[PDB]
């Protein structure tokens, strides 16, 4: 038994407290992002569990700041604590040093909250893996990944979830750098309804959300004209 | 702030059918020293509320600082809510009292003016945490100068229109400059109304008669 | 510090490290007590007299104040920690209420502090069972039992220890008004008691006795020896 | 972390402290520690279990510490708990000093570190002190003592004992030998003597293996010595020419 | 409780009885008391008659083999170390 | 935030099995020596690295802590260092204290209570690293050990490391009470070249002196020059 | 209903709710379940299957002990 | 191993249970509410007959209108019923009133069930509470009974029994309780339960009995009274 | 750096068999100056319960809000609106919580009690109080108090029967006092506020007194 | 086996057994259905009493003039909630004098019962809530368990045998939205009533129901107060 504490290494050098918590995420619907030279879009497949649910409830995207989205996936407790986590550090950083957090700072700084959760055994690593998407002129378009062993890299197309790998292989044939926001968000769709499994999955609502130029800076929910567009464009695209 | 160093003077507010208008001027005084001329005592809360503010400088800018990132991390959960005039002045009313209660006062005189549900709203905070809520309010010297005219003139027509509102505030701006030693010629002026926020640019009291 | 679960609870409803306490408690010394009318005797069976020994050194017989004293079976430090305990709330209760400690209050302070140890964190029972003898303001005789759950009684006459259970067979076929009619008669009671369990006989007895106004007074061994002889 | 704990103050289903019940075994593998009490003082002999040609003497004694200006102390177990519980000792006569402006009685002293042994061994969740001490002194209450400590917190006062290797011996070769009220220095030190020639089985005494601490009082002021290779030398001569007489 | 006071009947059928014996009380006194710890008391309760010479067990006999089997073997026992199954 | 249980328990026969343990690592560290001349110290080491990539300068293992004391040991390298650091604090308060440089019987002292806080406290393992400290107070040399367990013994020569059996039954040996310092170099170089299992040469040992001067660590030059003979 | 469609079953047996109240239930227990639906069935005698039925009987597959679960809530 | 705060694959905590189950080991006690008022009874349990029975105090009194029988550890509940002394004259000295049943038993039901491990207090408990506790007394509502558990669960009783007669003498409450039911056929039937569960016989000296009434105050029937009711058996 | 500052104010109250008045002005000053001519003393706690607060604002402000919790938190915990004597007993643990840096603030609470009769109990700054069948407090007590003992009390008068208080007479008594304590007292005299507490419920009255 | 001893340990699976022990812990306590129309929000919950003599659990608590909970699981957790959630909107109004949002108030039960999740020797709050209250976006309903996530529900029922009253209010939800609470209210009754067992109905001492809108503070009917819902059913 060397797999029930965090502060214990395999004899082969690994810490699976962290492979669990890798698979743990690993059991939730994918959630993708899409880099682009106006901004990042980011989309959601939320499975409808029962029919009773409001549409939108247990909301998969949230706003850690005003510049600065966030698409989670895995345990949606520790996903909404990290969210918690994320929107402090981008109001002390505000605070002290006067300017909008940058992208890359914060991805840094949850990685490194994420990480310290990852060595002593009166803790247990997160499970949960997301996305941050900001947009300024200053430094452009940018898209960042945290895994629950704190890695933190940069992506110009990631998905967490049970579809990653397909989500991936469809994110590939997309040319993404010299699109905008507004081809990407039917890009988004139509990979979501993809990757989907009709079989497995009852049913699922698109969930959607960016931050470019468009939106001067600010991330914010698609505007509903906008999905239904692309959920239109995705049903055709399944011929 | 025990020994205040660079200090605001008045700040006047009167409410009209559809909104309220706070003015102040531009202009920072170190102890009778018109040291900063070009500095906003105005803020824009949210797209319902505007401050306005006297006394220290810097405990205004904390203040402006604390209650932005109080407005961001509201409009960052999307839930619909938003904090209403009333709920800013109840949360500076506390703070207030609460620096206060612990000896280290905000110096501090603010104003608050917004409307949202078609209701107009305009509140005093003192840096003891005195508070209330009248159709109209002069903090610093002009409640000796300027809040009698305002009263006259709202005894006499209850409610007022937006033209008269800022003939109003002009004329109250136009007697504390030529009585008061800390004013300033360039004033700003913000008003509330359905479409908002606006924060006029520095206006000038250009009419200033000087028959000796 | 230490927040460790040392007390908990057990299927069937059991703190087994009280059953422990308990369990190291029978292998103390035996111990007995008497309430007489007008004389409260406590007399204690010694291990070994080792002949090298200081008698002053391990006497299981103290004096918590001058109307209260107690004998212990069990751990000699635990015993001597709860010793000093209710010696400073003896005279912690002197100082507030100006007025003597009576054995109830001092028997109920002992048994709280065996329920807190009993119920805290990173702590093990105490190991002891205390017999607290004394005569209160009124002037009534009282004799009172602690064991480690944190339980306490009133006793006519108890024995705690190894041979527990047989000196207290002894006591309750053989205590009687007219057995406690005089001072000597209770003496020799609390002797014979202890007869039954000790081996040796006479020399392994220490005795310790406590009038109403009188403080404690220790048998030496040749009153001890007197008494024996005047019980054969 | 529960799985990593030993749980080093738990009741055995039997009612014993095992920890304090190893500590205590583990005393009988240190060196031979006695101490006689005469009439006229009180002295400490300790077996040197360190013995080799390359070790250098330094201070004025390997197992005997002094405590106060009339008080001693020799131990037998783990040294680095040895050396703790010295200077706790030392710091509990000095806070009592400067409290009262008096030299601590010795039970007081004694009671005081088993106090601390006692925490120890009831919560905290640390291994218990592995030594046993033997202390000697006088006061102006009881006149001169002899007492001794154990892991577990318990002490009492003796007229001669032993605690160490083969501690057994000692104390029954003491109970046979030791005259109550009517032994002088001298007469402590030739017993002394005896009891290290029997329960040391390893070859006989050769004056290095010996350590020999006496406390006296001289013109109202406690004296405390250690022997030197002179006197110890003396001594086991004496202690051979007496055996060869009786033979 | 309505368990072992059957036990207790299955097992003290066969044997001498004072008949107005409280059975539900001795069933009482045994709360997590296994099957074999019940015969353990019927089969120990008139041994205590086969001491005295007595032909004719007793409640007070039975309560004793309670003080004896169920609280004085309590020690050793196997009920409080596997309800946990482990 | 931090284990509060003693990780170092008594065995049922009465031994400490962790400090057995630490003692066992020691002995699987690197040899080291220590000669009290009647004229000052001498401590000695090997330093063999891996491969010739290793800089010989880079770290030290004969390291100084005060301007008439200094150390070696045999075990883990890491735990030297924070002792290291720990004993010269001691010294630096001793002194700013007393206004005298800590005597090394006392510093002697101060590390080996270190050493055994290790052993009790909780969530902590002992120590696995011996100690050699040399001084030059009161006009006289001295020489100390100093163990995992935290006891410390007074030698006139002693070895620690692998074949420290054989090391001290050469020393026994070879010592001489009315030796000089330079004599003590030459027997503990020798004594080191007893088990070494190669060629020894200026970078693969270390040598340290302590006299009336105070303690330095040999250049080396000068420890090449000792290495003629 | 692989494992049903031989014995019996009402009109108003909704699969859909008693594939919800077994979750982390694997293939071979989701069979136990019709099994024991009819022999829980048989003891109350009677010829058809009740949604009652399943339900009380998906208990005894779970196999979870009785432990007086009556003081919550 | 298995800490104290752990969840049973039932969803059951396993030191809650252990601890309920802790009180079949006390001594039966009946507690009967009527329009009258409200009496708790409970068994002594005599262990020699040298021990004093006036020493065992199994009902206590909280305030002047609130007692409490007790079951099980006794040790356990002291702590409790301080708290319980202190909460009510807390209320009284902020609030000049008297204290409901149900909010001295609420506080109290609170204390149980705050015993933890790590990250609780510097002193918090180890574990809890091995006592079953009988609320009554009189109040703004008439008077009112109420049964609390370790696992902190209150609820306002009729007529509840605890300990190991528990079960049995439920039974017995429900066959002779009724709602418009006086103070004395109360007490009786709760002494003819009582005796009929004891393993002694029932005298004066091995039980106690307490009443709590609108216009008395906390009773506590001395021994001729006591006598006078076993009279009639 | 004062952290107190006196706003003024006048409080009354009246006991009667089956009812109870509590009466207050409408206005805040700050020295020599009027801040609002609509801020009344009376504030609602429950149905059958009223407290007037004078002295310094912020306190009052702090003071009500905190009762109003506490009355929150008691409904909760015991299940039963608090009565006026619990109220009373309360506020009076309240003050003494800040006894070394006390509320500025004068405390009349009026309502009915569980009986359903009258009661009127005063308060200090601190935490002294009692009942009383009437009592005023604030900047005017001096001038109120000694009508209320010689009418209502029917104090140093004699052959006068002790007719039982009416509701009519109440009023008129207490806009009588009212009327005279603003024709010389500075502080008051802008409006006053009657709140009614009878068995139905709460009634508010608004009377007009002089601006000057 | 060893695995499911603590919640700071990830099975090989990526799932912790102490969140889905108390998620059982939940699921075993007593029913109770939630809805919520245009204008209302209703809450009503199956009481069931441990004996025939005593009174039945309370389920339905206040919290603030505009938000009610129903409990489902451990009680005394439920009661720290409940007063974790009262002392936030007494914050709430005391610093801004505004209603607290019920999402702002679930989002900080969430945050709060996450903690325990993810440190050594805590455990999960074991108990289930549904949420009723209203604000300036309308009538909602929340439904909160064990691990730290809660759902916004527009009908939900959790609890014993809760899949019949989630079945009912799944078919019969297309009409929650237009209708007058009598309606509203009698249908939550009939979701309870499917949840019993056969041989039982509905009774003014097994039923609670608790009601918020928009001009209406949240109130709780119990005993008699009921009988006007049931009589119609």
């Amino acid at each position: 038994g060397y797999d029930l504490s965090a502060s214990t290494f395999s004899p082969d050098g690994r810490v699976f407290q962290v492979e669990y918590a890798m698979k743990a995420v690993e059991n939730s619907s994918t959630a993708i992002g899409i880099r682009c030279k106006d901004g990042v879009v980011f989309g959601v497949e939320k499975l409808v569990l029962s029919k009773l649910y409001e549409e939108g409830s247990n909301k998969r995207l949230f706003n850690v700041d005003r510049h600065v989205g966030m698409a989670v996936a895995g345990l949606l407790a520790d996903a909404r604590s990290l969210a918690d986590i994320a929107r402090e550090e981008a109001s002390n950083f505000r605070s002290n040093f006067g300017y909008n957090i940058p992208l890359k700072h914060l991805a840094d700084r949850v990685a490194m909250y994420v990480h310290a959760y990852t060595l002593y055994s009166a803790v247990r690593p997160f499970g949960c893996s997301f996305m941050l998407g900001s947009y300024s002129v200053n430094d452009g378009a940018q898209l960042y990944m945290i895994d629950p062993s704190g890695v933190s890299y940069g992506y110009w197309g990631c998905a967490i979830g049970k579809a990653r790998q397909a989500a991936k292989t469809e994110i590939e044939k997309l040319q993404m750098k010299e699109m905008t926001c507004r081809d990407i968000v039917k890009e988004v769709a139509k990979i979501i309804y993809i990757v989907h499994d009709e079989v497995k999955d009852k049913a699922f609502e698109l969930e959607l959300s960016w931050v470019g130029e468009l939106t001067n800076g600010r991330h914010e929910i698609v505007p509903k004209d906008i999905r239904e567009e692309a959920e239109k464009y995705a049903k055709e695209s399944l011929k | 702030t025990q020994n205040p160093m660079v200090t605001g003077t008045s700040v006047l507010g009167v409410k009209f059918e559809g909104g309220v208008v706070i003015a102040a001027d531009m202009l920072g005084s170190y102890g009778s020293l018109a040291r900063f001329r070009n500095i906003s005592r105005i803020m824009r809360v949210n797209n319902s509320t505007m401050l306005g503010a006297s006394g220290d400088y810097a405990d205004f800018q904390y203040l402006k600082q604390v209650l932005g990132q109080m407005v961001i991390d509201e409009e960052l959960l999307g839930d619909g809510h938003s904090y209403s005039p009333r709920a800013i002045h109840s949360w500076l009313t506390r703070a207030m009292y609460s620096r206060r209660s612990k000896m280290n006062p905000l110096w501090n005189t603010m104003v608050i003016g917004g409307y949202a549900d078609g209701e107009s709203f305009l509140g005093y905070v003192d840096m003891l945490g005195v508070a209330y809520e009248a159709p109209s309010l002069a903090t610093g010297y002009g409640a000796y100068l300027a809040q009698p005219l305002l009263r006259e003139v709202l005894e006499k027509q209850p409610v007022l229109s937006q033209t008269e509102a800022r003939d109003l505030v002009e004329r109250c701006m136009r007697v504390l400059y030529y009585r008061d030693a800390r004013s300033y010629n360039r004033f700003q002026i913000a008003t509330v109304t359905e479409k908002g926020v606006e924060i006029e640019g520095p206006l000038s009291t250009e009419t200033n008669w000087d028959i000796a | 510090s230490y927040d460790r679960a040392i007390t908990v609870f057990s299927p069937d409803g059991h703190l087994f490290q009280v059953e422990y306490a308990q369990e190291a408690v029978k292998k103390g010394s035996t111990a007995v007590g008497v309430r007489g009318r007008d004389i409260v005797v406590l007399g204690v069976e010694k291990k070994s007299v080792a002949k090298l020994q200081d008698e002053r050194t391990v006497r299981k017989i103290c004096a918590l104040d001058d109307n209260v004293c107690m004998a212990f079976a069990g751990l000699t430090a635990d015993a001597r920690i709860v010793i000093n305990r209710a010696r400073v709330e003896c005279q912690s209760h002197r100082l507030t209420v100006e007025d003597p400690v009576t054995v109830e209050y001092i028997t109920r302070y002992i048994a709280s502090l065996k329920q807190r140890y009993t119920q805290s964190n990173g702590r093990r029972p105490f190991g002891i069972s205390a017999l607290i003898v004394g005569f209160d303001f009124d002037g009534t005789p009282r004799l009172y039992q602690t064991d480690p759950s944190g339980t306490y009684h009133a006793w006519k006459a108890n024995a705690i220890g190894r041979g527990a259970k047989s000196v207290r067979e002894f006591l309750e076929k053989n205590y009687t008004d007219e057995a406690i009619e005089t001072d000597d008669l209770t003496i020799k009671l609390v002797i014979k008691a202890l007869l039954e369990v000790v081996q040796s006989g006479g020399k392994n007895i220490e005795l310790a006795v406590m009038r109403r106004d009188q403080s404690l007074k220790i048998l030496n061994p040749e009153e001890i020896e007197k008494y024996v002889a005047e019980i054969e | 972390s529960r799985r990593y704990d030993s749980r080093t103050t738990i009741f055995s289903p039997e009612g014993r402290l095992y920890q304090v019940e190893y500590a205590m075994e583990a005393i009988g593998h240190a060196g031979t520690c006695l101490g006689i009490l005469a009439n006229d003082g009180v002295l400490l002999a300790a077996e040197r279990r360190n013995i080799h040609k390359l070790l250098d003497e330094v201070f004025f004694s390997e197992k005997i510490y002094k405590l106060n200006e009339d008080m001693a102390c020799s131990v037998a177990g783990i040294t680095s708990d040895a050396n703790v519980l010295t200077n706790e000792l030392r710091l509990i006569a000095q806070r009592y000093l400067l409290q009262y402006q008096e030299p601590i009685p010795c039970e007081q002293l004694v009671t005081a570190l088993c106090d601390i042994k006692q925490a120890y061994t009831q919560f905290g969740g640390k291994r218990p002190f592995g030594v046993s001490l033997l202390y000697i002194g006088w006061d102006k209450h009881y006149g001169f003592q002899l007492y001794q400590s154990d892991p577990s917190g318990n002490y009492g006062g003796w007229k001669a004992t032993c605690i160490g290797n083969n501690s057994a011996a000692a104390v029954s070769m003491l109970k046979q030998d030791y005259k109550e009220g009517e032994m002088t220095l001298k007469s402590a030190l030739a017993l002394a003597i005896k009891v290290l020639n029997k329960t040391m089985d390893v070859s006989k005494l050769s004056a290095e293996k010996v350590e020999i601490a006496t406390l006296t009082r001289e013109n109202g002021k406690t004296v405390i010595r250690v022997l030197k290779q002179k006197e110890v030398e003396q001594l086991i001569k004496k202690h051979e020419e007496e055996e060869a007489k009786a033979e | 409780l309505e368990g072992r006071t059957h036990i207790f009947k299955i097992h003290a059928r066969s044997m001498s009885v004072e008949r107005d014996i409280r059975f539900e009380l001795l069933a009482r006194l045994c709360p997590n008391s296994t099957g074999a710890e019940i015969r353990s008391v019927c089969t120990e309760a008139g041994m205590f008659a086969i001491r005295a010479r007595r032909k004719i067990a007793t409640e007070k006999d039975f309560l004793e083999a309670v003080n004896k089997v169920i609280k004085s073997y309590a020690k050793f026992s196997a009920t409080p170390r596997y309800m946990t199954y482990n | 935030r931090g284990y509060s249980f003693s990780l170092t328990t008594f065995s049922p026969s009465g031994k400490l099995v962790q400090i057995e343990y630490a003692l066992a690592a020691v002995a699987g560290g690197a040899p080291s020596v220590g000669i009290k001349a009647a004229n000052g110290v001498v401590l000695a080491t090997e330093k063999k690295q891996k491969s010739i990539l290793y800089d010989e300068r880079s770290v030290h293992k004969v390291e100084p802590i005060t301007k008439h004391i200094g150390l070696v040991y045999s075990g883990m390298g890491p735990d030297y260092r924070v002792l290291v650091h720990r004993a010269r604090k001691l010294a630096q308060q001793y002194y700013l204290v007393y206004q005298e440089p800590i005597p090394t019987a006392q510093l002697v002292q101060r590390v080996a209570s270190v050493m055994q806080e290790y052993t009790q406290s909780g969530g902590v393992r002992p120590f696995g690293v011996s100690l050699l400290i040399c001084g030059w107070n009161e006009g006289r040399p001295y020489l100390f050990q100093s163990d995992p367990s935290g006891a410390y013994f007074a030698w006139k020569a002693t070895a620690m490391g692998k074949n420290y059996v054989n090391g001290k039954t050469f020393l026994e040996k070879r010592y001489n009470e009315d030796l000089e310092l330079e004599d003590a170099i030459h027997t503990a170089i020798l004594t080191l070249k007893e088990s070494f299992e190669g060629q020894m040469t200026e970078d693969n040992i270390e040598v340290g002196i302590c006299n009336e001067a105070g303690f330095r660590r040999l250049t080396p030059t000068e420890v090449k020059d000792y290495l003629a003979a | 209903q692989i494992h049903s469609r031989k014995m019996n079953v009402s009109p108003d047996v909704n699969y859909e709710e008693l594939a919800r109240c077994t979750d982390d239930f694997n293939g071979a227990q989701c069979k136990a379940v019709c099994v024991e639906a009819g022999m829980i069935a048989l003891r109350r005698g009677a010829t058809e299957l009740t949604h009652e039925d399943y339900m009380e009987g998906i208990l005894e597959v779970q196999a979870k002990k009785k432990a007086n679960l009556q003081y919550y809530a | 191993d298995r800490g104290v705060n752990t969840f049973s694959p039932e969803g059951r905590l396993f030191q809650v249970e252990y601890a309920i189950e802790a009180i079949k080991l006390g001594s039966t006690a009946i507690g009967i509410q009527t329009s009258e008022g409200v009496c708790l009874a409970v068994e002594k349990r005599i262990t020699s007959p040298l021990m004093e029975p006036s020493s065992i105090e199994k009902i206590v009194e909280i305030d002047a209108h609130i007692g409490c029988a007790m079951s099980g550890l006794i040790a356990d509940a002291k702590t409790l019923i301080d708290k319980a002394r202190v909460e009510t004259q807390n209320h009284w000295f902020t609030y000049n009133e008297t204290m409901t049943v149900e909010s001295v038993t609420q506080a109290v039901s609170n204390l149980a069930l705050q015993f933890g491990e790590e990250d609780a207090d510097p002193g918090a408990m180890s574990r809890p509470f091995g006592v079953a506790l009988l609320f009554g007394g009189v109040d703004e509502k008439g008077p009112q009974l109420f049964h609390m558990d370790p696992s902190g669960t209150f609820v306002q009783c009729d007529a509840r029994a605890i300990g190991s007669a528990s079960e049995g003498a439920q039974s017995s409450l429900q066959e002779v309780y009724h709602k418009s039911m006086t103070l004395k056929e109360a007490i009786k039937s709760s002494l003819i339960i009582l005796k009929q569960v004891m393993e002694e016989k029932l005298n004066a000296t091995n039980i106690e009995l307490a009443t709590v009434q609108p216009g008395q105050n906390f009773h506590m029937f001395t021994k001729e009274e006591l006598e006078e009711v076993i009279k009639d058996i | 750096f004062s952290p107190y500052v006196f706003n003024g104010g006048t409080i009354l109250a009246i006991a009667g068999e089956d009812f109870a008045i509590v009466a207050s002005d409408t206005r805040l000053s700050e020295g020599f100056s009027i801040h609002t001519r609509d801020s009344p003393k009376c504030y609602k706690l429950t149905d059958k319960t009223v407290i007037g607060c004078s002295g310094f604002h912020g306190d009052c402000l702090t003071l009500t809000k905190i009762i109003e919790a506490r009355l929150k938190m008691y409904k909760h915990s015991n299940n039963k609106a608090m009565t006026t004597g619990a109220i009373a007993a309360m506020l009076s643990t309240i003050l003494y919580s800040r006894r070394f840096f006390p509320y500025y603030v004068y405390n009349i609470i009026g309502g009915l009690d569980e009986e359903g009769k009258g009661a009127v109990y005063s308060f200090d700054p601190v935490g002294s109080y009692q009942r009383d069948s009437f009592k005023a407090g604030g900047s005017a007590s001096a001038m109120l108090q000694p009508l209320l003992d010689n009418q209502v009390g029917f104090k140093n008068m004699q052959n006068v029967e002790h007719v039982p208080l009416s509701l009519d007479r109440a009023m008129r008594l207490v806009k009588d006092v009212f009327i005279s304590a603003a024709e010389r007292d500075v502080y008051t005299g802008d409006a006053l506020r009657i709140c009614i507490v009878t068995k139905e419920g709460i009634r508010e009255e608004t009377v007009s007194l002089r601006k000057d | 086996n060893q695995y499911d001893n603590d919640v700071t340990v990830w099975s090989p699976q990526g799932r912790i057994h102490q969140i889905e022990y108390a998620m059982e812990a939940v699921k075993q306590g007593s029913a109770t259905v939630g809805l919520k129309s245009k204008t209302h929000a209703v809450l009503v919950a199956l009481k069931r009493a441990q004996s025939e003599l005593a009174a039945h659990q309370k389920k339905i608590l206040h919290v603030d003039n505009h938000i009610g909970i129903s409990i489902a699981g451990l009680t005394a957790d439920a009661r720290l909630l409940c007063n974790f959630m009262r002392q936030e909107c007494l914050d709430s109004r005391f610093v801004f004098d505004r209603p607290l949002p019920v999402s702002r108030l679930v989002s900080l039960i969430g945050s709060k019962t996450q903690i325990p999740t993810q440190r050594y020797g805590r455990r999960p709050y074991g108990v289930g809530l549904l949420i009723a209250g209203y604000d300036d976006m309308g009538p909602h309903i929340f439904q909160t368990c064990p691990s730290a996530n809660y759902f916004d529900c527009r009908a939900m029922s959790i609890g014993a045998r809760s899949q019949s009253a989630r079945t009912y209010l799944e078919r019969h939800m297309s009409e929650f939205m237009e209708c007058n609470l009598n309606e509203l209210v009698k249908h939550g009754l009939r979701a309870l009533r499917e949840t019993l067992p056969a041989e039982q109905d509905l009774t003014t001492k097994n039923v609670s129901i608790g009601i918020v809108g928009k001009d209406l503070e949240f109130t709780i009917y119990d005993d008699d107060d009921v009988s006007p819902f049931l009589e119609g059913l």
